[PDB]
C-alpha cells in the first residue's frame, strides 16, 4: 500500500 | 525512558532560518529510510529494496514542511528571537571493511553531535581534495534532538596514500581534520 | 557565526510485541528545546516548557486536530509497520569476518557489514570459550543499513572467532594460529 | 546558551537516594576547584596553589546538601516516584604526556555521559587489577545536567597493555577500553 | 537494575569583561530535567517544567528569599571573582613541546610528525608548523583541545610530511605563559 | 584570601 | 601479399566533469573508413560516408534498435564508470626517479637524464634545478612514453657543464604524491 | 575533436578476413583493460587489480563478434570487394626502467600504425630467436582507426647480447629490425 | 558487478 | 522666495568587516558647506572651511567635550551595531521575479525583480541554455525608500522557433536561485 | 572617500529658520530607521521589525535640535548672513511592483536634490488632488548635504485613471508635474 | 538596550 507520515499541527501564530 | 523493540520516526521534519533549508525523512531503528527532495518534489529512497516495494507521496512533505516555516516564526517570536546554540561536532573516521592493500574499500567519516544542522564534510587524499566517489547521508536525528551526518569515500588502499576528513562547522574554531591511513 | 533558528517535528512510533503494543509520541522541538508533545498513553497534548502552554491548550480545544492526531497511532504507526514487516525486518546481510592482530595478547576479530543488529560473537582457544579478556566495541552503525563490531581478546594454540547471525544458517568460524 | 568570558559553578550540589551519596564542589572554566568531604567535614582543594591562598567554610556544604535531602523528598512526592534514566557512558583513554617507553607518565580515563552518578572506574594491567597509583576526580557537571568522571594512573610505559574498566547500570557488561604504547 | 533518585543544584556565575557584565543563574534540577531556575536578568524564580510552578510560586512569595538570591550576584559571583583574580586567573603553566614521527624513520616513504603540546594553562594556545621556515597552511591535522582535568590542557598538532634531504621541520608554539614562542626542530 | 561562599540553596515546601 | 577485409566497431564513451557530461559514440568502421556512427548528442544513427546510408536509414526505421542503443548511455557508459570509479580511477603509482648522465668529465658539456619511469596516471611535472635555481633553458624533455601496461614514463634531460660544487636536483610532481619528489646529483 | 577528461572504449571488437581471426577488448584512456580469448571463451584482464574484483561475461563478446562477421559480408558486397591497404609500421624499442647491467629489466617494442592487424613480432638475442620471457599486448586501437601493438621481453642486461625487435608485415618489403643494446 | 558493452547492430545482408 | 538659513549635524558611523574596523565622523554643516568635523581616525576636531577655526579650536579646548565625542566610537557606533545585528543585518526579503514582454518582430522581454532586501543581487538572462552576453539592458538598483529595492533587467531578442528564455535571479534570501520561464508562441 | 560595508547616520540633525522647522532621524545604508516628532515627543519607527525590538528616547532629539538653534545663530553672524541657495529638484515617478490591471500597486515619487528642505509633494488623479492612501518619508540626507524625499500613493490600476506628482519648491519657477499612467 | 547617538556640540554665542 501507499506509505504516509504523521501530520504536523499548526501553531497559533498570526 | 521508552523501551521498545523497534523505534521508528515517521516524520523527521526539520526547517531552519539560515538556508532557508529543510528536510523530511523517515527512519527505522536509527537508519534513514528515505528523504524527500524538496526542490524536485521527488522521494529519494536510501535502499534498492525500498525503491521496489514502497511508495510515498512527496506532496505531504512540502505540505508538512510549509507548516514548520509557519510554526518557526512564532516560537522565535514567543522566545524573543532565541538563536540556536552552536555545538562542537565529534568526528571519527574508520573503514567499512577490513583493509587489504589493493582490495577496493570505503572510508566512513561519522560527524556526531551536530547542531545547528549546517556543516561541510569534505575528503582529502594526500593533500588534494577528493571530488569523485564521495557520497553522504542526510541529517539523521538523535535522541537529544541533535543531528549526525555520515560521509563516504570509496578508495583503493595503497602503501603511500593518506586520507583525511575535513569538517567545517560554526561550533568549531578552525576546520577540524581527522586522519586515517593503512598502518 | 550567523544566528540560526531551528524548528523540528518528530512523530516517533514505539513498537513492542509486534504491531500490538504501539506508542505514538509526536514531539515539537524548537532548536533543541522540546516545548510541546502528544502522547498516546496520555491522549492529549502536554506542555513540557513554558514555551508550550499557549500551543498545547489551543490544540486540545479543537476536535479536528486532536481527533486526527489520536487516530494517527493507527493510520501512521501501525500502517507503516506492515510494510516494515515485508521489507526492513526481512533484510538479511551476511557478516564478513576477519581476524588480525593490531609477547602480549591483542587479537581483533572484525565482524563487518551485517544486518540486522542481533549478533553473537564468541572467542575460542582450541575449544575453550574465552569468558575473560574479551574487549568488545559497541555496535557501529555505518549508516547504509549495515553494522560493524570489533571483538578483541587479550605455545601452539588455535584461536577461533565464532560469528552467529540470523543471516547465517551455519555459524562462521575463522581461525588464526601464531604462524 | 549564555556567552561569557568565564563560567564558574559556585555550588555544584548533588544528592541521590542510592546510599547517602552527596557532593559539593566548585568549578571554574570547567575545572574543579575543590570538593567538600561531607563525611569528614573537610574542604579538599585540587591544587597546591589553592590550598595555600584560598579558604572555604566546609559547614556551608553540609547545610546545602541537607536541604537537597529535603528537596529530594519533595520532588519524589510530586513526580509520583519517577526514577532516574540510565545513560550509556562513553569511555576514552589517553596519556598525559608523550610515551617514551621508560619515562614516567600518567594514563587518563575519561568516562563521559555518566548518569546516575554511580560508577566504578578500575584499571587493568595485563589482565590483573591495579590498585596503587590510581586517583580520580569527583563528578564534574555537564551542560546537559549529566556528569563525567576522570581516573588517573601513574605508570611506567613498557613493551604491558593497560585497560580501563567501567561499571555502570546503563551498560549490560563491564566496558573495557584499550590503550598500548605505539 | 536498582532504582535511583538524583537531585542537583547548580549556582552558576557568568563573567564577561571582568565583573562588569556578571550574570547569575541558579538551577534546581530533578534527575536530569531542570525544573526551576532563578535568573538575575529576569529577577525572580521561574518554572521550567510542570514540576516547578508549586516551587516557583512559593519561592517568589517569600521576600527574604528573593532578596537573598538577588544579592548572591554580589556576595557570591563578584565576591569570589575578586579571589579568582589573584589565584586562578594568574595561573600560567608553560607548555612542553615534543616532536616525534609516528612511523619509523623512512628514507623517503611518507611519515607524519606529531607535535605534542602537553600540560599548559590556560587554554589559549596557537601552534604552527614550518618546513624550512615556510608556514605549512595545508596538510596540518590538529586535534581538539584536550582537557586533562587537573587544571592542564594538551593539544597534538600533526603534519603530513615526506622526508627528503636537509628537511628541517619546526613546530612553533605561542602561549600567554611564554614571552617568546617555543620552537622545537626536527631534521631528516 | 577572604572566606569564599557559594550557591545558597532554597528549601521546598514539603510535609 | 593476400588481400584482407577488415571490419571494426568502437563503442566509445566520453566523460567530462565526472558522470555529469557523458557522451556515447558507437562507430561502425569498414577497413579504415568509418561509414556509420551513432551520437548521443545527435540522437539517431548518422551516415558519414556514402557506404552508410543503406545501414543508417535502416537502423533508424526500427524503433527497438535505436531505443536499445539510446539507452546504452546509461547501461554501458554510466554503468561501467561506477566500477571504474573504485578500480581504475583510484589507481595511483608513484614514479621512481633516477638521475644519470648520458661519459663523466669536468668542464666538459654533458646531458643529465632524470629518469621518471613507473607512474600512473599521466599528469606529471618535471623541473630541473641547478643550486636551487630553476633551469628554464637547456631542458630537453621527451614526450610522454606509454609503456602499454597501465604505466607511463618520461625522460627529462638537462644540458649542463659539470663544475666543482654544482648540485643539480630534479623535482617531480604527480597526483600520487602529496609532496614533490626531489633527487639530487653532485659532481 | 571531442574534448573529455576520460575516454573509454567499452567494446573494441574486431573481425578480419585473414584468415579468419577476431578480438574483443575494452580500453580506458588508451590502455587495455581486458581481452576475450574467442577460442577459449575466457576473459583475460590486463591488470592484477582487475582480475580480482571485476567481472565480464565472455559470451557477450562472442555474441557481438558474430555480428561483425555478419556485417562484414554486407560491406564487402556493398563496397564491391574493396580490400585493405597495407600500412607501413613505425617501430621503436626502449626499456621500461633505466638499465644497470645485472638488474632485471624489460624491453619494450612499440609497433605504431599497424594495418591490417596482421603482424609477427619476434625478438632476437645475438642473432638467435628468443623464446622465454616474451609477452605482448593485443591490438590497441587508434583514433585514425589503425592499431598498435606492444611486445615485452624480460631480460637480464649484460655487456654481451645485442637484442633486436623483428617485425614482419605486408606493408614492409623485408622484416624490419630495430636494434637495442646497453649503450 | 557485471560490466557491459557496445552491442553491435546487424545489417540487412544477402 | 524668502531667504532661509539651514544648519545640519550628521553623526555618521562607518563599519567594515563587522565591529572590527569602525570609523566615526561627525559633520557640522552650515547650509551645504561643512565647516567643522570630528574624525575618530584623526582623533580631534578639524576645521574644514574658514567658518570653522573658531568652532574647531573651541571644541578642542574643552577636554570633557572632546572626551565625550571620542567615546562615541564605542557608545554610538559600536553600541548601535549590536542592535543592527538583530534587526537590520538579519532582514531577508525574497524577490518576486516576474517575466513579461514590453511574431518575428524584435521585442523586449522585461525580467522584473521587485521588492528585495538587502541590495546585493545578481540577475542573468538565459536563452535555452546559453547565457545572454549581449542585449541585456539593466536599470540601476532602484531604492523604493521603504527598506525594499527593485531592478528591471530587459532583454533585446527576437521570438523565433520554440525557444524557452529563463531569468535566473540570485539573492542572499534564496537557497536556490529563482528561475522564471517564458516560452515563444 | 570613506568606503565601508555599512554606513549609518546616527544623528541626522536639521534645523532651519523658515518654519522654524527641524527634523531628527536615524538612517542605515540609505534607508530611514525612524524620525522623532519634535512636537509630540514620539519616536516614529518606519518598520514593523523596528517597533518590536528597538527603543529610542525622544528627549535626546529635542536636546540636540535645541543646540542647532543655538549654533545656527552664530554661523549666520560669522558668514555675514549668507543665505541658502535654492537648488533645482529632479522628480521621478515609478511603481513599486509591475503594473497589472485590477491588482493593487503603489506609486513612488522621488524628489532628488532638495535644498532648502522645504517642499510640498501632493498627488493628482485625473486633475483633482488625492488625500487618502498617501504617505511619505522624511528628508533623507545626501552626501552633498542636500536632501531627497519620497512620497507614496497606494492605488488600483485602471484603464481610466492617470496619476501625476506635483512638486512645489523655491528652486522651481512653477509647480513641476511628473506624469505616470499604465502604458 | 536603549538606542541613541549623535551628540551635538555647542558653539560660543
Ligand atoms: C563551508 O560551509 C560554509 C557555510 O557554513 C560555506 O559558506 C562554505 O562555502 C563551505 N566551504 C566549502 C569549502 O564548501
Ligand atoms: C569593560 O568594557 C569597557 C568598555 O568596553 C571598558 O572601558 C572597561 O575597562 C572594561 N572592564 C571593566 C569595566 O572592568
Ligand atoms: C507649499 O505650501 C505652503 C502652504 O502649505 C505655501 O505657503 C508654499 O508657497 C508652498 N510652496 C511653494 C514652493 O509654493
Amino acid at each position: 500500500q501507499v506509505e504516509l507520515g504523521g501530520g504536523n499541527a499548526v501553531e497559533v501564530c498570526k | 525512558d521508552i523501551v521498545a523493540d523497534h523505534v521508528a520516526s515517521y516524520g523527521v521534519n526539520l526547517y531552519q532560518s539560515y538556508g532557508p533549508s529543510g528536510q523530511y525523512s523517515h527512519e527505522f531503528d536509527g537508519d534513514e529510510e528515505f528523504y524527500v527532495d524538496l526542490e524536485r518534489k521527488e522521494t529519494v529512497w536510501q535502499l534498492p529494496l525500498f525503491r521496489r516495494f514502497r511508495r510515498f507521496d512527496p506532496q505531504f512533505a512540502l505540505t508538512n514542511i510549509a507548516v514548520l516555516k509557519h510554526n518557526l516564526n512564532c516560537v522565535i517570536k514567543r522566545s524573543n528571537s532565541t538563536a540556536a546554540t552552536n555545538e562542537v561536532p565529534e568526528v571519527t573516521v574508520f573503514s567499512k571493511s577490513p583493509v587489504t592493500l589493493g582490495q577496493p574499500n570505503t572510508l566512513i567519516c561519522l560527524v556526531d553531535n551536530i547542531f545547528p544542522p549546517v556543516v561541510n564534510i569534505t575528503w582529502l587524499s594526500n593533500g588534494h581534495s577528493v571530488t569523485e566517489g564521495v557520497s553522504e547521508t542526510s541529517f539523521l536525528s538523535k535522541s537529544d534532538h541533535s543531528f549526525f551526518k555520515i560521509s563516504y569515500l570509496t578508495f583503493l588502499p595503497s602503501a603511500d596514500e593518506i586520507y583525511d576528513c575535513k569538517v567545517e562547522h560554526w561550533g568549531l574554531d578552525e576546520p577540524l581534520l581527522k586522519h586515517w591511513e593503512p598502518e | 557565526s550567523p544566528e540560526d533558528f531551528v524548528y523540528q517535528f518528530k512523530g516517533m512510533c514505539y513498537f513492542t510485541n509486534g504491531t500490538e503494543r504501539v506508542r505514538l509520541v509526536t514531539r515539537y522541538i524548537y532548536n533543541r528545546e522540546e516545548y510541546a508533545r502528544f502522547d498516546s498513553d496520555v491522549g492529549v497534548y502536554r506542555a513540557v516548557t513554558p514555551l508550550g502552554p499557549p500551543a498545547a491548550e489551543y490544540w486540545n480545544s479543537q476536535k479536528e486536530v486532536l481527533e486526527r492526531t489520536r487516530a494517527e497511532l493507527d493510520t501512521v504507526c501501525r500502517h507503516n509497520y506492515q510494510l516494515e514487516l515485508r521489507t526492513t525486518l526481512q533484510r538479511r546481510v551476511e557478516p564478513t569476518v576477519t581476524i588480525s592482530p593490531s609477547h602480549h595478547n591483542l587479537l581483533v576479530c572484525s565482524v563487518t557489514d551485517f544486518y540486522p543488529a542481533q549478533i553473537k560473537v564468541r572467542w575460542f582457544r582450541n575449544d575453550q570459550e574465552e569468558t575473560t579478556g574479551v574487549v568488545s566495541t559497541p555496535l557501529i552503525r555505518n549508516g547504509d543499513w549495515t553494522f560493524q563490531i570489533l571483538v578483541m581478546l587479550e605455545r601452539g594454540d588455535v584461536y577461533t572467532c565464532h560469528v552467529e547471525h540470523p543471516s547465517l544458517q551455519n555459524p562462521i568460524i575463522v581461525e588464526w594460529r601464531a604462524q
